[PDB]
């Protein structure tokens, strides 16, 4: 109850909403057999949509004047209220994210120490690529070790024009 | 036999082989666990 | 709260101020500053009868370093200073600028 | 003989080429008394495509 | 016309006078390079500004540079 | 130096150095660096150090409470139980706990970065006891047991503190798959070894197979 | 000359070697020039001297119970007699806003033309009637104890502006509640201090 929301669990339009999804797929249930294929494809998108709103509510979600879900984002806002999971967990991308572009920079400068490092571009040296894959796990600690020891930069070795 | 090898390490193994493999495990993950909006928590 | 004594007690505070403790600082500090002229290009043989400091003189009439417009320059501050304490009329006005808190 | 070595990588000093901080291996030194007898070769082409320019004797300098 | 310029950096392997299509350059002697030839151009007036020289220059700089100016009938490429 | 982790095939560079519980087993190549492979030696060896005494206070006390001696309550719950006694103070805990523990953890951090390094005027008058023989091995802090000549003890250290962080990542898993203790956990195990299994009692790995 | 070390086998920083009060203290390397070091000295010698006489003033007129010092200055705006140790002055707002500011004008216009530094640190004659500079190593150690107990009073000051932010007690009284149930009232308690506490 935060920003001027309320809980997905105590708002009317999220009610209203959720009937009038139900009903729209209801009313194509009966242009069709009780048991056969069309029956039982709108049966399975009817009890999904059904979880869908079970779980997407009583999660601590909120919606805002009309029944759509809210998400709060500031930390500190989102930690003070059961709210963190919905956007502050952002150290999945954070994690996954650095963990291709530790891999990249891995496999550009072990690929750079060997003659003409060009046709290893357009050819990949896929045993050298999988066992890069495989080996940065922890690339965070990958990353303070490199740069305390200066091997992340250079210093002046640039194609500049300034 | 080196040379069909070699051949499948240039646009397969990342047009082919790094698209199928993310978009199988999207598409997998969005098919065993339905529509998720937050952590759950 | 008397306008008499609010800023005729604040030109002579000023004053004196500027005269006794702040001469020889605003001297010593206006030094490092230059004149109005580019850097300065001929003038006279030019016409440029509004760029040259105007002359009356402006030498020691005074001691310790006198000011000609100094004495109506730093003057103001009777007037910038306590022309607003003299008009302090929200402290009987009902307008309280107290700021509680 | 007045030149650096032949076959010894230098750094380029000219500010406007497009090998400027960079790493080139000297293929060999004019001795006629020219503006520009260092001949140096490049691994990467520049954007008119060619790989080798001379420079002079001052523009050149030792890898790092 | 346009001016052009041939700077020092010459090497003389005579491929601007080459590439010109309207013969504006032109190679002189020199005593500074090792093909003892360096670039001229007597007939600017000539030229038209394709910049085909820049092109054919192998040098980095390029050695001759077209800088373009005002036109004429030569320089526009008129045929009327 | 001592038994590789593999049988074989499984060369490491940096391993082959001699080290306190070297077993060769580093697949990522994390301790490349010299400077990084001394800092992370003494992590271990706090982490294990640290390991050994939360596992014994919570293993030590759980055998007691399974036979019957005490009436303590379990690890999970010892926290939410301490504070509403009568006499227990606020959550000031965390505060003077971070206050008492970062003074000691800063002396040993400059300890790190400067061996032995505790000049005569820090201190009162303990100010030359302070100084450590190795990194992560000091002198003057334990008494008795230690003026061996075969150093391999700190194998036996190194190898139950190993041990030790393995057994708390169990027992912080266990007791949230199923939410009972770790020896409440294993006395179940005894009974039925083949229902009570991370593979099918608790949700661990989604194993639906009704037919 | 190293009064101590802040930090035991910490880094000798090469700037602060001859200087009273030092300890080798300043991790974030400020007035590692050698001009702004004169200007930081200075200012922590007038701010350390502010600091003892206002934490002196604000302690005074707790211990000898005559009020808040944070509710002293609310004459002014609830409108009665102000005093000093029951004297009941019957000076105006406006009128010690006036002298107060015309005071401390020319005192400090005289201040910043001293253009000697030494005096500027530690000037002496007039300001210095008792002449216990005379001792060259009294003298050393009286600038020691000097400094030692500015920042000491600067860090009280500070206190008690932090005391009355998060609590309204009195400063005896924040002493008195500490030692009322030391573990169950600190700063760890106000709901405050700490954003979770
Ligand atoms: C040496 C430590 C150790 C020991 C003795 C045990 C023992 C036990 N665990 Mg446990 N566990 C451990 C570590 C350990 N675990 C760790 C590190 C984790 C986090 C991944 C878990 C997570 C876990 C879960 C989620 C569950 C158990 C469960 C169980 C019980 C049934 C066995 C089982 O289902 O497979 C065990 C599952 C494992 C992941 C352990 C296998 C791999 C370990 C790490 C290898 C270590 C073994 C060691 C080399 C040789 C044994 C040493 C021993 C003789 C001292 C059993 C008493 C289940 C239970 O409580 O039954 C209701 C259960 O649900 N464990
Ligand atoms: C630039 C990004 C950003 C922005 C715009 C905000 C903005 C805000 N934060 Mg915040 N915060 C941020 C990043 C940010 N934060 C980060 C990176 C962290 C660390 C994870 C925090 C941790 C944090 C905490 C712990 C708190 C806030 C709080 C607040 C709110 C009140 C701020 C305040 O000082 O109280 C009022 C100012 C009066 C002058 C405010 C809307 C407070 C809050 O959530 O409100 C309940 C709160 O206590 N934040
Ligand atoms: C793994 C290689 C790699 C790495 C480490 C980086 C890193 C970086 N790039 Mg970059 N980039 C790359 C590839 C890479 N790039 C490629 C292939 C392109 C062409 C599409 C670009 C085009 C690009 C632009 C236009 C910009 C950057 C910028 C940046 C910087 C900002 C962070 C960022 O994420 O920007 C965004 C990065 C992208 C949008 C590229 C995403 C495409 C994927 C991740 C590249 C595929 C890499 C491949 C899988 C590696 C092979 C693995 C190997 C085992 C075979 C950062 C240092 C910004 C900058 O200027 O610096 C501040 C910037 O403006 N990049
Ligand atoms: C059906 C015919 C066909 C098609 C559609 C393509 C299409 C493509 N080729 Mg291929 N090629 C072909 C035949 C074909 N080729 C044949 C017969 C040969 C001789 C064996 C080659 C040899 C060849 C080489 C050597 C290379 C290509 C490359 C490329 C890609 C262009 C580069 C780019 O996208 O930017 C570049 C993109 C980035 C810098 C960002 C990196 C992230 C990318 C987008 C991820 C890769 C996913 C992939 C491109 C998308 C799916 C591929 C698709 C075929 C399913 C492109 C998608 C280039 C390539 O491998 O792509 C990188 C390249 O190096 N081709
Ligand atoms: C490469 C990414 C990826 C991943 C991680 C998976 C993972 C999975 N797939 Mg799958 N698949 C993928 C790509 C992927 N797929 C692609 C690109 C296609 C199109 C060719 C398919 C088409 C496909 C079919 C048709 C089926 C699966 C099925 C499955 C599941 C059981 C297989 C198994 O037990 O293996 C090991 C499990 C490891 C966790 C499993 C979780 C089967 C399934 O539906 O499960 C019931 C199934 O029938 N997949
Ligand atoms: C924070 C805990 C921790 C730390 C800091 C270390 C650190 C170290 N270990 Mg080690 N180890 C640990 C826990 C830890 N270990 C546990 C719990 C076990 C039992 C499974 C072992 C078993 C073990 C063996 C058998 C060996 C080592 C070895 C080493 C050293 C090799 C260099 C290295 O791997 O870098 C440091 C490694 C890390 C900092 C790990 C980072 C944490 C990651 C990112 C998270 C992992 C999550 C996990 C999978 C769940 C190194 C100093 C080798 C050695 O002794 O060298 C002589 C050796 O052969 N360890
Ligand atoms: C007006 C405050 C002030 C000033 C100007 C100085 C100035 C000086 N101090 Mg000093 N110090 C102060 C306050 C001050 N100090 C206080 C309160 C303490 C007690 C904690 C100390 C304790 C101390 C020690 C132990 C030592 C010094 C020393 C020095 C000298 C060298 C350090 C330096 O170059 O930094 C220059 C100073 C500044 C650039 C002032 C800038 C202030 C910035 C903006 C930080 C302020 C923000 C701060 C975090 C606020 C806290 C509030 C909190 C709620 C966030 C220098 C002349 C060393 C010395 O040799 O003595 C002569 C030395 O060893 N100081
Ligand atoms: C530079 C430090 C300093 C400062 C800024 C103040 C400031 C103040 N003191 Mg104070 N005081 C100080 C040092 C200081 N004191 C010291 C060192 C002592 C111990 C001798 C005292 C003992 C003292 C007493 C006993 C009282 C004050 C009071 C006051 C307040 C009213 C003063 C007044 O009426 O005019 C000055 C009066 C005359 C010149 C006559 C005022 C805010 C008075 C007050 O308001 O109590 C709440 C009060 O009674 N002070
Ligand atoms: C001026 C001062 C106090 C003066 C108090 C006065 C006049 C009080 C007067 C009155 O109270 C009375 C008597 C009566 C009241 O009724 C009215 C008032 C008027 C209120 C305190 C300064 C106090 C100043 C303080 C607290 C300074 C803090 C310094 C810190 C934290 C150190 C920081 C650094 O360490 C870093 C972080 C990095 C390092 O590299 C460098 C350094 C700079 C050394
Ligand atoms: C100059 C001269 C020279 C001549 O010749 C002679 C003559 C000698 C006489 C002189 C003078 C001198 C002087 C003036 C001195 C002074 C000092 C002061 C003022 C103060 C202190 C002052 C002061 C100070 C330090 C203070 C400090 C304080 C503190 C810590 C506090 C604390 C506290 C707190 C926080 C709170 C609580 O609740 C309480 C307590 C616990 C209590
Ligand atoms: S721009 Fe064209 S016409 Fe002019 S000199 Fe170059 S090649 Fe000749
Ligand atoms: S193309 Fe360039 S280098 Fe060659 S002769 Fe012409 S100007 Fe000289």
């Amino acid at each position: 109850d935060i920003a001027g929301l309320t809980p997905c669990s105590e708002s009317k339009a999220y009610n209203k909403l959720e009937r009038k999804e139900l009903k729209v797929l209801d009313k194509r249930l009966k242009q069709y057999e009780p048991g056969s294929a069309p029956y039982l494809a709108l049966q399975a998108t009817k009890e999904r949509t059904e979880n869908r709103f079970k779980t997407y509510a009583k999660q601590g979600l909120l919606c805002g004047n009309d029944g759509l879900p809210h998400l709060i984002s500031d930390p500190g806002l989102a930690l003070r209220f059961n709210h963190a999971g919905e956007v502050f967990i952002t150290f999945g991308f954070l994690y996954v994210a650095g963990y291709i572009g530790h891999v990249g920079r891995q496999y550009i400068i072990l690929s750079k120490e060997d003659a003409k490092p060009t046709d290893k571009e357009i050819i990949l040296d896929v045993p050298l690529a999988l066992k890069l894959a495989f080996q940065g796990w922890a690339w965070p600690l990958a990353s303070i070790q490199e740069l305390r020891n200066g091997s992340l930069l250079e210093k002046d070795e640039n194609i500049t024009v300034s | 036999m080196k040379d069909f090898t070699t051949y499948l390490s240039t646009a397969p193994v990342v047009g082919l082989g790094w698209a199928i493999f993310t978009s199988g495990l999207l598409i997998e993950i969005n098919r065993f666990f339905p529509d998720p909006l937050v952590f759950s928590f | 709260l008397e306008p008499a004594v609010a800023i005729g007690g604040s030109t002579v505070s000023f004053l004196a101020l500027g005269r006794f403790v702040f001469l020889p600082y605003q001297r010593r500090r206006t030094e490092m500053e230059v004149g109005p002229g580019r850097l300065g290009p001929k003038t006279t043989g030019d016409t440029f009868f509004d760029r040259l400091q105007k002359p009356a003189s402006f030498v020691e009439t005074k001691s310790k370093d006198p000011s000609g417009f100094g004495g109506w320059h730093a003057a103001l501050g009777h007037v910038f200073g306590y022309f607003l304490l003299a008009c302090s009329s929200l402290q009987d006005a009902g307008q309280v600028i107290a700021h509680w808190g | 003989e007045i030149g650096p070595k032949r076959g010894s990588l230098v750094k380029v000093l000219r500010p406007e080429s497009y090998w400027y901080n960079q790493v080139g291996k000297v293929v060999s030194v004019d001795q006629s008394g020219i503006r520009y007898p260092v001949v140096v070769r490049f691994e990467n082409q520049n954007y008119a495509g060619v790989s080798t320019n001379n420079y002079a004797l001052d523009e050149i300098e030792e890898v790092k | 016309a346009h001016v052009v310029k041939i700077y020092d950096t010459c090497i003389g392997c005579t491929q601007c006078v080459r590439a010109c299509p309207l013969d504006v350059l032109e190679m002189v002697p020199w005593d500074g390079c090792k093909a003892a030839q360096m670039a001229s151009s007597p007939r600017t007036e000539d030229c038209v500004g394709c910049k085909r020289c820049e092109t054919a220059c192998p040098t980095d700089f390029l050695s001759v540079r077209v800088y373009l100016g005002n036109e004429s009938t030569r320089s526009l490429g008129l045929a009327y | 130096d001592r038994p590789l982790w593999y049988p074989g095939a499984t060369p490491p560079a940096h391993l082959d150095g001699s080290m306190l519980g070297d077993y060769g087993f580093d697949p990522l190549r994390l301790g490349t660096n010299p400077d990084r492979m001394k800092w992370f030696r003494e992590a271990e060896l706090t982490n294990g150090r640290w390991a050994m005494a939360a596992v014994v206070g919570i293993l030590f006390t759980d055998v007691f409470t399974s036979i019957g001696l005490v009436g303590l309550p379990k690890w999970w719950e010892a926290g939410a139980q301490t504070y509403p006694i009568d006499n227990q103070t606020l959550r000031t805990l965390a505060i003077i706990e971070f206050l008492l523990f970062g003074w000691v953890e800063t002396k040993r951090l400059y300890d790190l970065r400067n061996p032995g390094s505790q000049g005569d005027g820090s201190f009162l008058g303990i100010t030359d006891g302070l100084k450590g023989t190795e990194n992560g091995y000091p002198g003057g802090i334990f008494d008795p047991l230690g003026y061996s000549k075969t150093s391999p003890e700190k194998l036996d250290e190194l190898q139950n503190g190993r041990l030790a962080m393995l057994a708390f990542l169990g027992f912080a898993s266990t007791a949230a798959v199923n939410g009972q203790g770790p020896i409440e956990s294993l006395q179940t195990h005894l009974a039925d070894p083949f229902h009570v299994t991370f593979a099918t009692n608790g949700v661990s790995i989604p194993h639906f197979t009704e037919f | 000359q190293r009064a101590g070390n802040f930090a035991p086998g910490s880094e000798p920083k090469e700037y602060l070697n001859d200087l009273p009060g030092n300890f080798n203290f300043d991790p974030l390397e400020l007035g590692k020039e050698k001009g702004t070091l004169q200007r930081y000295r200075e200012a922590e010698l007038i701010h350390c001297r502010w600091a003892m006489l206002g934490a002196a003033g604000c302690l005074a007129v707790e211990v000898l119970g005559l009020g808040n010092w944070y509710d002293a200055p609310l004459w002014a705006v609830t409108g009665d007699k102000p005093t000093w140790f029951g004297i009941e002055v019957p000076f105006d707002i406006a009128t010690i806003l006036g002298v107060e500011v015309v005071a401390m004008a020319v005192a400090e216009g005289l201040r910043n033309d001293n253009q000697d530094m030494e005096k500027r640190l530690y000037p002496g004659g007039a300001f210095d009637p008792l002449g216990f500079s005379k001792d060259p190593k009294s003298f050393e150690d009286k600038k020691l104890k000097e400094l030692k107990n500015g920042r000491l009073a600067m860090v009280a000051c500070l206190g008690f502006a932090g005391q009355h932010a998060a609590t309204g007690k009195p400063i005896l009284a924040a002493l008195g509640d500490h030692l009322s149930s030391p573990f169950f009232n600190n700063f760890a308690t106000n709901g405050v201090s700490v954003p979770g506490v």
